[PDB]
């Protein structure tokens, strides 16, 4: 704030001061004034045409305005002017990173570190890049060094809170990191001189209904909607009123459509870009509990929560960690992910949901996967059929043997099916029905593939489509590869050597980490026929293809979150080893809810034993599969209604307390 | 994913 | 090809999967193609060629991050794979990262020195940043490449670049006939009959039915040129169909054309060329106009199927199409003299003055009139405003010259105080006074040209760092239009005129040190060439007024840029070449009535530009002549242009109505 | 331009 005042006087004193133009421009760029910022930077450059530092900071602004090509020309021009300019290289690399050119990002990060060898920001950024591709050279050094960089800075931390969970920090360190990010949001809002807000201490203006405001930049196609899209419309209108605050433009999707149609009030904060004016509106709506569903994730506008427009402010489901900030009062969680014992990682108090804070709209979005049929030469997972009108088709058939899983005998029906898969042709007609190839969903109905529409054909899923073997156990992990580390790959390799008849199924997420994974795998005595890769698939293909797997091996470091509920939905047991950080206790929470305590491992030996057991004790696997396949329907896991209602109980609980006392832990 | 986009949770 | 028979015999045949995919992609079946490329890789997981071809297919579907992963994967499987390198580079070029474009094209060359497509592309990238190392080598090599390729049936030189290199005129038409024939072949796939064409004007109620086909109905120079046109056509005699090949981008340009054409048809919604051409035919179109040629967004497959009896190249592509499906090129006596009609595969159809037109009067009327400030120069401190007259009239002393001059007082001081302090706007006598550099913060639609601005705009030399006391030569085009000859020419000019600077644009920024260096190689210190940033459309035209003379690039002139400069009242020196692209500035100037600004050779050009920088009453005269004749000649007169454009349409029709093949119209 | 888009004539 006072920097601005200074600089304008510096420019009052002296009209022609290139550095102070550039300095003014950088602080206007902090407080969001991108156009004005950009103007002063060109003044600086007009004064001094070889001002590398302006060009580099101009590029940053252009990147923030989403002018990516202009930011490119700016960074390059600063590197031309001064080829040993460390920041131009760091910044350049960060564009390459956001475009998914990680090899070219890594190169430019290196070049920075060579030029200015103590440059903490660029080290941590490179370290995340290395994580993304599963490059683990000097891995132990790296980790030891990131703890170091952070140790130092604490006395702004160069490791992002959404990253801090992947590295061996202390929980004091992870909290501390989030604490200095939350603090930075306050320093942004205090510029606005805003008086404190006067909060309802009553429900009388609201007609006896609790006003709950849900803020998310992901009401649209993003994992957030894929999990909670039915929550607003399932709220009880008699006792609650729902306000949805989108932080992003309408992305066009049926996910966005649902939330706008179903909420009682939908407010687009993307056109109220000023945080003061936007937090004014939240207060004017009269919100009682305002829920944060971003934490430190792409889109967040935590400044809205930094100004305090609601008496109660809660974190929920979009952020797998602490915000570290005193403007957030609760975190909605459960005892199985955030045990009372470990409450002191979290700056916020702990609000317990009764089973798992995690939800999924799979019940609603993929209901063609509630029931299945298989084709013969019996295996539940080699050649699979799913359809809304599957039953009708089965009953159109001469012969079918229900074991309850219907089974199609190998006839001229099953020949035309498997030859479709064989040719890679899109679809066929049998008895007037659509029989469609699972590899071709986007061709047939795009919105079906994205999960915007339930599919309206019968879809065929086979291991042959993925190059999975028809006579061997399949392990999968379907996450982004960044969550695999050395230890984890070691565990999987162990399992793979005890179970000779097996393949571990991974994805090119990204494909540029595949050679690494396989290299490191082969250092552990594992041939290249053993780990299979296939590409990332459009949403519905993903969830469907989990049917081909036998068992899914969860990443202990950071669990499948969305990816977890995805695999459970296909009827595939997941083996997890819950760690310490909330991101490592999720798959375990989901399984406690689902009711498979048998799949939750206490340590590595336990983990590997569980999964080797599952891959050799075949009837134990038929037992466990059977148990998961029924319990996804019969347990609270996928039950958005039970979820919403119990969530409603927890909110009233939070109101009653504030109605009297200050925020305190919830059971 | 190759052809379409596969949205994910990522840092700001 | 039924490779689908080949895969019938053998299911797990990776190569035919990759090949079917590459042929499905020919036809445009991208989702299907993409499907067979993942199959190819399911079978053979280190199949480089499929990963790289995959990339092409996802780059088409505009998944750029997807393409990158496919390219860089082809390079990790095989760091010696050149094709993958050339492709990787090509995406860098499209991201505007020209250095990486270059570093990557050379790797493709080092790996594979017989690589025509990657040499020619590298030459373009080099052209873009004005890197002229081994220029003559490069130039002679580019001909040899095409001589060789033309002799064995598809040039590695894009027809749109052909104007930029020393190719022959026979060679130009041939590169154009190739990309044209390629539109014909991609269409014969569909086996469609010839269409049955109208023969009189009877279905249409006596109206000629014109269809203007473009991808540039939006924030684009095409629309900055011809947006008024459809609305000025005579409903009694003409029925106007505008065929977009772009989705609606939300701009006013699109709104305007949508409101004023009689029929606006959004072909971006109909991706099939068969289905799209059938539509054009049933609208009963008599003349279908090609506004793209070989430019970004072309869908010339549309013109390849002949849905209309007369088909004319108009305004957007400054070259011949080489295509026998294009009947006339609308141009003029000065741009394409009949003497030199051999380049043109099309017959010549003449406009009376220029084929060139410009919507500047409608777009930028706040520049018809101007005020200056004192201590008399017309271009040191300038004011422009719809309400200038009233603003002036609110002032105590104003001296008229017709050019108002504000003397030096508290009023004149407060303006200068704003420019010095870089602040956004002020108020004098209640009138709104703005900084030229602050326009996107005042009104973003006024900045693009979508709206006439509503406050008064002050524009200065100090804003762009120009001398208050020296002559200013400008050129405002993208840097790729300059060549050695040209930069030599201007340097000559600049040494003859000690008080002068040449004012240049960062277009792209990374080209500035090249130009700076080659200049020094003959010229003077880094104070002779001033670089300014690329500007918002409006600031861009507006600030042109600060200059004394514009020096036009002979290799390819300002087209839109030519118009842009003249609209500010800045004279332009030009030397017409032999390609249409190098003649345009001279034709515009002929219409304006300034033939004394057209050079016959390099020497004349230097003499013209020197006289304008040293003779300062002759300067006042030609600046006067321009400032006036841009209103009174037919150059920026859209209504007159429209009418004679209508006259040439009828003249074109009546020839065909007599049962004739296309012939020259004069 | 720096901050926005400047469309131009170009190859397909
Ligand atoms: O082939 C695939 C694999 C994964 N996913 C989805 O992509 C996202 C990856 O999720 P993320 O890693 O961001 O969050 P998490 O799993 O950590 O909760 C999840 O939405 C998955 O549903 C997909 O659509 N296709
Ligand atoms: O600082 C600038 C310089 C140019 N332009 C515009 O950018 C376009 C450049 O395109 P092109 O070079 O294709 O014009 P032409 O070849 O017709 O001169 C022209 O509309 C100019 O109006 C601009 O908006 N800002
Ligand atoms: C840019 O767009 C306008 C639209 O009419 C056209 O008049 C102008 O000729 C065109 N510029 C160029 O084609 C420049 C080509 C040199 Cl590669
Ligand atoms: C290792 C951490 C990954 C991560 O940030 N996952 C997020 C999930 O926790 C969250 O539930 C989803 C849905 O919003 O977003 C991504």
């Amino acid at each position: 704030e006072e920097a601005v005042r200074l600089y304008r006087k510096a420019l009052e004193v002296f009209p022609e001061f290139a550095a102070a133009h550039s300095n003014l421009a950088s602080v206007l760029q902090q407080q969001g004034k991108l156009q004005e910022a950009l103007m002063h930077y060109k003044e600086a450059i007009r004064i001094s045409p070889t001002f590398a530092d302006a060009y580099s900071n101009m590029g940053n602004t252009l990147k923030e305005m989403q002018d990516v090509q202009g930011a490119l020309q700016c960074y390059t021009r600063a590197i031309q002017i001064n080829p040993a300019f460390a920041d131009a290289h760091s910044n350049l690399a960060s564009i390459h990173k956001d475009s998914g050119n990680i090899p070219e990002a890594i190169a430019s990060y290196r070049t920075a570190l060579k030029l200015k060898p103590d440059f903490p920001d660029a080290y941590c950024n490179l370290a995340h890049c290395l994580q993304i591709v599963c490059d683990w050279t000097d891995y132990d050094e790296r980790m030891k060094k990131l703890v170091s960089i952070v140790a130092d800075q604490l006395e702004l931390p160069s490791v992002h809170p959404h990253h801090s969970m992947l590295y061996p920090l202390s929980h004091g360190f992870r909290k501390a990191i989030a604490e200095r990010h939350g603090n930075l949001c306050l320093d942004k809002i205090n510029v606005l001189h805003k008086p404190p807000y006067e909060h309802p201490k009553d429900l009388k203006l609201s007609d006896g209904r609790l006003r709950v405001g849900y803020v998310s930049s992901d009401f649209g196609n993003h994992p957030t909607s894929h999990l909670m899209q039915s929550i607003p419309g399932m709220h009880n209108p008699d006792k609650f009123e729902v306000f949805c605050y989108a932080l992003s433009p309408d992305d066009g999707t049926n996910f966005r459509v649902k939330v706008m149609a179903e909420a009682n009030h939908f407010i687009d904060l993307s056109q109220i870009p000023c945080n003061g004016k936007a937090a004014d509106r939240i207060h004017q709506d009269g919100i009682h509990i305002l829920v944060n569903m971003n934490g430190y994730t792409k889109g967040a506008r935590n400044e809205l929560f930094a100004l305090r427009p609601a008496p109660i402010q809660a974190m929920w489901l979009g952020y797998p960690g602490t915000s570290g900030a005193l403007f957030m009062d609760y975190i909605i969680t459960d005892q199985e992910t955030s045990p009372a014992e470990v409450a002191e990682q979290y700056s916020e108090k702990l609000a317990y949901m009764p089973h798992t804070f995690f939800i999924g709209d799979h019940a609603n979005m993929f209901p063609h996967l509630k029931k299945k049929a298989v084709i013969d030469f019996i295996y539940d997972n080699r050649i699979v059929l799913n359809g809304i009108d599957l039953k009708a088709f089965l009953d159109s058939l001469p012969d079918v043997k229900i074991v309850n899983m219907p089974v199609i005998p190998m006839n001229t029906i099953a020949e035309a099916v498997i030859e479709m898969i064989n040719r890679g042709q899109i679809q066929i007609t049998i008895n007037g029905f659509s029989i469609s190839n699972g590899l071709a969903t986007t061709q047939i109905n795009n919105k079906a593939a994205t999960g915007e529409e339930v599919p309206r054909t019968i879809i065929v899923t086979t291991r042959s489509q993925y190059g999975l073997p028809e006579d061997a156990i399949v392990y999968c992990n379907f996450n982004q590869l960044y969550k695999i580390d050395p230890s984890t790959l070691q565990m999987w390799a162990n399992i793979l050597k005890r179970v000779p008849n097996s393949v571990l199924w991974l994805l090119r997420f990204p494909a540029v980490g595949e050679p690494n994974i396989q290299q490191y795998a082969q250092n552990m005595g594992l041939p290249q026929n053993r780990i299979i890769f296939s590409p990332v698939a459009p949403k519905e293909e993903h969830v469907r293809r989990g049917q081909l797997a036998d068992v899914c091996l969860d990443t202990p470091l950071c669990n499948g979150h969305t990816t977890g509920m995805d695999v459970l939905w296909a009827g595939t047991p997941m083996v997890t080893m819950p760690g310490e950080t909330l991101a490592s206790r999720v798959a375990a929470s989901q399984l406690t809810c689902l009711g498979c305590l048998e799949l939750i491992a206490k340590n590595r030996q336990e983990y590997e034993d569980i999964a080797v057991k599952l891959g050799t004790d075949l009837e134990y696997l038929k037992k466990v599969r059977g148990k998961v396949w029924k319990q996804r329907i019969s347990s609270p896991l996928f039950n958005t209604k039970q979820y919403t209602m119990e969530l409603e109980r927890l909110y009233l609980q939070m109101w009653e307390h504030y109605a009297a006392n200050k925020p305190d832990h919830m059971i | 994913y190759p052809g379409g986009s596969t949205p994910v949770s990522s840092a700001n």
